[PDB]
RNA sequence: UGGCCAUGGAAGUCGGAAUCCGCUAAGGAGUGUGUAACAACUCACCUGCCGAAUCAACUAGCCCUGAAAAUGGAUGGCGCU
């Protein structure tokens, strides 16, 4: 229905995301720490869930 | 064999284990079963006959179907032919005391398990399979006042009877 | 602390031909030229060899907030010579389910209309950023390429394109739609 | 750990240059566990496998030791990925068993090429599946009774081009693994004399 | 080594007493993805490339998150870096 690699290059945008659990922010998948001052980067965190 | 049924040089081996209790359901409805001329109710009869006394514990079966009859061999596994050869019989009723009585010792039974070794674990001489022998079990590992973590290291027999 | 000197040099090649007027450094070449003022960011920029065959880019009595400085100013300088040299050009391919995305220039590469996203019937117009050609590409399907020489201009007007195409209200791990970037290269590879 | 298993690594080594005066250099790289497990199986009584680590330039303290000179030739040749074959018998017998000890070893997408790729006229053994990934390359694959069958002997991939990901992922589709050669020679020492592996 | 209780399923895998050898360069009777069971993807150690300061845990300062009230509101005000 698609093809992989730009399946797989969406993938990188849109689901291979960290998720703080403070602030609920996107994060890049490298993070151990969380941006936003709002949380006081709170280092809490989780992959983002992967579709089924 | 592919295109609807046609047995030509049928002599499938897979891996099984299970095959010393009758149990509830025997784990033979799947595909394996029904596909190859092998029956469920004569397939649990000679399986039962090969898992018959001596012994009666949980053994590993490897089938041979010469489209008419299931022939079931045994290989032998370390740890299967050490609680073989522990103290029968313990099944059901009464168990629960538990399966580590452990009062064998392995005196001079592990030289015919090295012989029927199938030329596995990429070994060299023997002073290193009798390392892993002494070390791969878990019910008592050594002799009764003993310790298998600095004794089996030095053994000055043995080197040339077990090839 | 402060730390007493945090130096670092570029060497740049014969092709290239920079100067500066105090931290307002100027580089020109091949392509064109391309200007940055690096007032507010406080360091000395001394330029030496014979023919300027090097910029030396010093700090001296900054703590750590400005010795994170250094790196990328010459980072900066070393993207601006890529950009004088080699160019910038950014690929990035149209991923859809079932609608096609229909992406056409208008001018040269300025304005560009997006089309049929998600069956939408609100057409999306993007002006790029001035020195910034975009152009669709042979050999290839559905694909976009960013041509410029500053990095800044091209990689925005990318995020500009990519920021249009997205899924509102609906789960984007599933409606995996819109023009994103895949590659990130030079013009010419030399 | 650390110091204990280096002193015995040291041990180990200057224990196989005392046993073994002859060792082949060959390349120890994209490999399994099993198939490294097959070579030791073939290789079990006569030779030595080991690999070669930045502590195998203890070769000049071997040449320090008042023992034998012109060691200096197997010193800056330790690059790339290196096993050492330790072996007493033969050489080219030892190399010919090297050569014909190659793996299968199922390709990857981004080698090199060492010859030419063709496809023979056999179905893929499957069902009435999509035929676009095999029409997208421009090979002719018709679909006659349910397999999908080529009709055409196609050269794909030539000498020295790139491998694509989806001639790669057909490729492994199709079991056909061309791309493998198993272990490189590079440098034969024989007892101080060092040979060119023809 | 489908090692071992778990049969309702543990060939690392809901869990727990166990918990080492061989090839050895190297895999802990295992960190996850995940299964009526599998299979498969994938982490200690090292080599090919860059070649000198790096890593981990606590702890004390200032600042930030925690920290939301109703008339417009108060380091006293202006303001102050
Ligand atoms: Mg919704
Ligand atoms: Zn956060």
């Amino acid at each position: 229905i698609i093809e992989p690699s730009l399946r797989q290059l969406a993938q990188k945008y849109n689901c291979d995301k960290m998720i703080c659990r403070k602030c609920y922010a996107r994060l890049h998948p490298r993070a151990v720490n969380c941006r936003k001052k709002k949380c006081g980067h709170t280092n809490n965190l989780r992959p983002k869930k992967k579709v089924k | 064999m592919p295109p609807k049924f046609d047995p030509n040089e049928i002599k499938v081996v897979y891996l099984r284990c299970t095959g010393g209790e009758v149990g509830a359901t025997s784990a033979l409805a799947p595909k394996i079963g029904p596909l190859g001329l092998s029956p469920k109710k004569v397939g649990d009869d000679i399986a039962k006959a090969t898992g018959d006394w001596k012994g009666l514990r949980i053994t590993v079966k490897l089938t041979i179907q010469n489209r008419q009859a299931q022939i079931e061999v045994v290989p032998s596994a370390s740890a299967l032919i050490i609680k073989a050869l522990k103290e029968p019989p313990r099944d059901r009723k009464k168990q629960k005391n538990i399966k580590h009585s452990g009062n064998i010792t392995f005196d001079e039974i592990v030289n015919i398990a090295r012989q029927m070794r199938h030329r596995s674990l990429a070994r060299e001489l023997s002073g290193t399979i009798k390392e892993i022998l002494g070390t791969a079990q878990s019910v008592g590992c050594n002799v009764d006042g003993r310790h298998p973590h600095d004794i089996i290291d030095d053994i000055n027999s043995g080197a040339v009877e077990c090839p | 602390m402060k730390t007493i000197l945090s130096n670092q040099t570029v060497d740049i090649p014969e092709n290239v031909d920079i100067s500066l007027k105090g931290r307002t450094v100027i580089v020109k070449g091949p392509r064109g030229t391309l200007r940055r003022d690096f007032n507010h960011i406080n360091v000395e920029l001394s330029l030496l060899g014979k023919k300027k065959k090097r910029l030396r880019v010093d700090k001296w009595w900054g703590n750590r907030k400005e010795l994170a400085t250094v790196r990328t100013i010459c980072s900066h300088v070393q993207n601006m010579i890529k950009g004088v040299t080699l160019g910038f050009r950014y690929k990035m391919r149209s991923v859809y389910a079932h609608f096609p995305i229909n992406v056409v220039i208008q001018e040269n590469g300025s304005l560009v209309e997006i089309r049929n996203f998600l069956g939408e019937k609100y057409i999306r117009r993007v002006r790029m950023r001035p020195g910034v050609a975009c152009s669709v590409s042979q050999a290839q399907k559905d694909e976009l390429v960013l041509e410029g020489n500053d990095i800044e201009l091209v990689s925005n007007s990318a995020a500009l394109i990519q920021q249009a195409t997205t899924v509102k209200n609906k789960d984007i791990r599933k409606f995996l739609d819109g023009i994103y970037v895949s590659e990130k290269g030079t013009v010419q590879q030399a | 750990d650390r110091a204990t298993w280096k002193s015995n690594y040291f041990l180990k080594i200057i224990q196989l240059l005392d046993d073994y005066p002859k060792c082949f250099i060959v390349g120890a790289d994209n490999v399994g566990s099993k198939q490294m497990q097959q070579i030791r199986m073939s290789l079990r009584g006569k030779a030595v496998v080991l690999m070669g680590k930045n502590t195998m330039m203890r070769k000049a303290i071997r040449g320090h030791l008042e023992n034998n000179p012109a060691l200096e030739k197997l010193l800056p040749h330790i690059r790339g990925n290196v096993g050492f074959v330790f072996t007493k018998e033969d050489l080219t017998e030892i190399r010919d068993m090297l050569l014909a000890n190659k793996v299968p070893a199922a390709a990857r997408a981004g080698a090199i090429a060492p010859c030419e790729v063709t496809v023979p006229a056999q179905n893929t053994g499957l069902g009435p599946e999509k035929t676009s990934f095999f029409q997208a390359l421009g090979i002719t694959t018709k679909i006659s009774r349910g397999t999908i069958e080529i009709l055409s002997d196609v050269q794909l991939i030539k000498t020295g081009d790139k491998v694509g990901a989806s001639e790669a992922t057909l490729l492994n589709m199709l079991n056909i693994s061309p791309f493998s050669f198993g272990l490189i020679i590079q440098q034969v020492f024989d007892n101080g004399s060092i040979y060119n592996p023809e």
